[PDB]
């Protein structure tokens, strides 16, 4: 009972893995070294006992999606991810992404993250956005979705900014105390 | 410099330390005080003897109480108030050096219960770190270089660089919202910006019209030969003034690139005084750097993860999900690189023309175990896979046997 093993599932242009490497490496997500491996794990403190978190990052493409589940078995919470400033990795969570975790993990608890959320606030974004007749998804927006599928929570960060992201993590490790 | 002035602000201190729960600097205020009192009792005329150099078992940094412009009761009730400190900051390993002074005056006094209290302590104290010693169950603290910029706007911070020795785990969001905000509440929010790049700042790339805060997280530096010493938790935080960090760059000019042109660079920030210290910010007076090239990356990287897999392997109770962690991390990549964009990039015939004999040797080595590494981290996770995973260990399995296929086809050697 030392490591707490979390999966986290999303699509490949929503910012995760360089989320994860930002948080592992306590470091701002221009100034880490790039590397080669996946998955990554931090020390957390449960009551004063040193615990590892164990970050598990999947590949989301489809050509992946016979060999991603068999990661599945013993993971104590799932982190679905999007981008707020991509609306087809949001409606990805609802048609791909809880679907399959829900399906090979019925019991298994799972947050639902919003990335990059600094660019909300961003022009140049919001028109890229306007270009093509789609606006950024709001807050209350993914609240409703994370409610409607049944997500223990939802949760917003910028791996930029660094604004919510120790939450994310913080209520990660709550929701995978079970 | 002049007493009553020194040690009025010591104590000052102290109590804030004490408030915000930097105890170790709370600890060395009252050690910093103790060794003014005896300088102080030294040099007037009254016979430890030594004056402040009787406390440099506890830390060097006291070498400064002796440029100075109370007595021998007050001077042990500092130690007092140094030794519950100690304490409270989990620094047990120093209540014997402070309470050996203390002993002394209570021998010559034949006062046994009092003997008796104080060995008890001294044997309390290395009790617990027996009990605690080497388990990361104590939580010294996290390191930041911290660099201020703006000349219309800082005070005797302005241009200067420190590491900030935070509370045990604070991270990167913690400490960059905490300055962020002091320092908007004092200019105003909207003048004052972070600077997120690592390299050193170069002010004529600045507008003037700003406040800015560097903030950079680093860890304690040693070479091999301090590793004699620092053989402990304790000793790693204790009497420290060098710390690291990489930064990347690319061949070109970019923070990040392909694995062919990636670099880094390792910077070393020497510190002003030692921490833990009466502060709990102490200004950095020199840094050294190096460079190393992209086949020196792969090298660095690839032996770590060797090291990595090699402990989680050693371990008296393996950590099974660690060791899934790390292995499929090496033998089953599908979001970054993989290992074997390195062996692609420096070790085939055609590209290993391009780097000096000897780097590609050792990286050929490395890459030898590196396959006995994920070898052995299989093995280790065959004993212990319930039902559950069957699957996983043998497609882990899979991979491992492709990837010695594709490594043994790259080196043209057998890799079993």
């Amino acid at each position: 009972m030392q490591t707490i093993k979390c999966v986290v599932v999303g699509d490949g242009a929503v910012g995760k893995t360089c989320l994860l490497i930002s948080y592992t490496t306590n470091k701002f997500p221009s100034e880490y070294v790039p590397t080669v491996f996946d998955n990554y794990a931090v020390t957390v403190m449960i009551g004063g006992e040193p615990y590892t978190l164990g970050l598990f990052d999947t590949a989301g493409q489809e050509d992946y999606d016979r060999l991603r589940p068999l990661s599945y078995p013993q993971t104590d919470v799932f982190l679905v991810c999007f981008s707020v400033v991509s609306p087809s990795s949001f409606e990805n969570v609802k048609e791909k992404w809880v679907p399959e975790i829900t399906h090979h993990c019925p019991k298994t608890p799972f947050l639902l993250v919003g990335t990059q959320i600094d660019l909300r606030d961003d022009p140049s974004t919001i028109e890229k956005l306007a270009k093509n007749k789609q606006k950024p998804i709001t807050p209350e927006t993914a609240e409703k979705l994370a409610r409607d599928l049944k997500a223990v929570k939802y949760v917003e960060c910028s791996a930029l900014t660094q604004k919510g992201l120790k939450n994310v993590f913080d209520e990660a490790i709550l929701a995978a105390l079970e | 410099s002049t007493p009553e002035l020194r040690r009025t602000w010591l104590e000052s201190m102290a109590k804030i330390h004490a408030r915000n729960g930097d105890l170790s600097e709370a600890a060395m205020c009252y050690i910093h005080i103790a060794a003014l009192i005896a300088e102080y009792l030294k040099r007037k005329g009254y016979w430890f003897s030594m004056g402040w150099p009787a406390f440099l078992s506890i830390t060097p940094n006291i070498k400064e109480e002796g440029a100075m412009k109370y007595n021998e009761n007050i001077l042990v009730e500092q130690l007092y108030m140094c030794v519950e400190f100690l304490w409270k900051s989990e620094r047990y390993e120093l209540i014997a050096d402070v309470n050996k002074p203390i002993i002394a005056v209570f021998e010559k006094q034949r006062d046994f219960k009092k003997l008796s209290d104080l060995y008890y302590d001294i044997h309390r104290s290395y009790l617990k770190v027996a009990e605690v010693v080497n388990s990361e169950k104590r939580l010294f603290g996290r390191y930041y270089r911290v660099a201020f910029y703006g000349q219309g706007f800082f005070e005797e911070e302005e241009g200067k660089e420190y590491i900030y020795k935070e509370p045990k785990l604070t991270g990167l969001s913690e400490i960059s919202q905490r300055l962020l905000k002091l320092y908007a509440d004092k200019f105003g929010a909207d003048n004052v910006k972070i600077i997120q790049d690592s390299n050193k700042v170069n002010p004529k790339d600045l507008d003037p019209k700003y406040a800015y805060i560097q903030v950079t997280y680093v860890t304690p530096f040693f070479e091999e030969k301090e590793i004699e010493d620092r053989k402990t938790d304790f000793e790693m935080h204790h009497n420290i003034n060098r710390f690291v960090f990489e930064t990347p760059f690319t061949l070109s000019g970019k923070k990040h690139g392909g694995v062919a042109e990636q670099c880094k660079r390792r910077t070393i920030l020497t510190t002003s005084h030692l921490f833990p210290y009466v502060k709990k910010r102490i200004q950095v007076i020199s840094q050294s750097s190096t460079e190393l090239n992209p086949i020196e990356v792969a090298i660095d990287e690839m032996s770590k993860k060797v090291s990595e897999l090699n402990q989680l392997c050693t371990m008296e109770e393996v950590d099974m999900i660690r060791l899934q962690l790390k292995l499929q991390g090496s033998v089953s990549v599908k979001v970054n690189a993989g290992p074997m964009a390195y062996a692609r990039a420096f070790l085939e015939e055609t590209n290993a023309k391009k780097y000096p004999d000897n780097q590609v040797k050792l990286l050929k080595e490395i890459f030898r175990q590196f396959a006995d590494a994920c070898g052995q981290a299989l093995d280790v996770n065959e004993r212990l896979i319930k039902e559950d995973q069957l699957e996983y260990q043998e497609e882990l399995r899979s991979h491992y046997k492709d990837m010695l296929s594709e490594l043994s086809t790259v080196m043209n050697e057998q890799i079993t």
